[PDB]
């Protein structure tokens, strides 16, 4: 996951 | 400018990020966001002018913020789909399984499934604990977007998800996408806001  | 959850927003004339929900403090009008979308006092500007500035935010942890804007700046209870627009009625909570919709300046509106709850994101800053998801897809200018049942309900903002080389999670089944989002009631109460409805 990242931002977005 | 109109404030309409889903419409991009710049932030200190670098960084984009999509509206949340249009709120107020007392007098003061605002919209709620992502907290990785800016600083406290980074200026946000909608079509190039200058809007308003962000008067606190929490990232990482969790991923939240609220911009207070200029008095001249119209606050809708409305979230953009397209053309059209969703009424915002309130910010009952949905449980797993009740379908929602999100809306962003990148991917537009789109609609998927809440799939879990207290979901943690490990993203590059640190953790981020707490956050729903869902399997609507979204896209890298999304976040801090709104996420809403098609009855109105406001579920909250984007935080963020697994994104491909294309830079969204459209491209990949309903089944292995993870998109993100912060939920609104906590927001509200931790900044004293009361959101904007019709």
């Amino acid at each position: 996951a990242a931002p977005f | 400018a109109n404030i309409v959850g889903g419409i991009e927003y710049s932030i200190n004339n670098a960084s984009l990020c999509s509206v949340g929900f249009s709120v107020t403090r007392g007098a003061t009008k605002g919209f709620v966001t992502a907290g990785h979308c800016g600083t406290v006092n980074a200026t946000a500007r909608i079509g190039g002018a200058v809007v308003g500035t962000f008067a606190a935010r929490v990232f990482p942890g969790n991923d939240r913020a609220w911009v207070s804007l200029t008095s001249a700046q119209t606050l809708l209870p409305r979230v953009a789909n397209g053309s059209s627009f969703v009424t915002v009625r309130g910010s009952t909570e949905a449980a797993v399984g009740a379908a929602v919709c999100r809306s962003g300046r990148t991917t537009g509106y789109q609609c998927g499934t809440i799939t879990a709850k207290n979901v943690t994101a490990n993203y590059a800053e640190g953790a981020v604990r707490g956050l729903t998801q869902g399997n609507a897809c979204m896209g890298r200018g999304d976040s801090g977007g709104s996420w809403i049942t098609s009855a109105g309900q406001a579920q909250g903002v984007a935080s963020g998800g697994n994104v491909q080389s294309n830079g969204n999670n459209c491209g990949i089944p309903a089944s292995q996408r993870s998109s993100l989002f912060e939920r609104l009631q906590p927001i509200l109460s931790q900044y004293g806001l009361s959101l904007v409805t019709g």
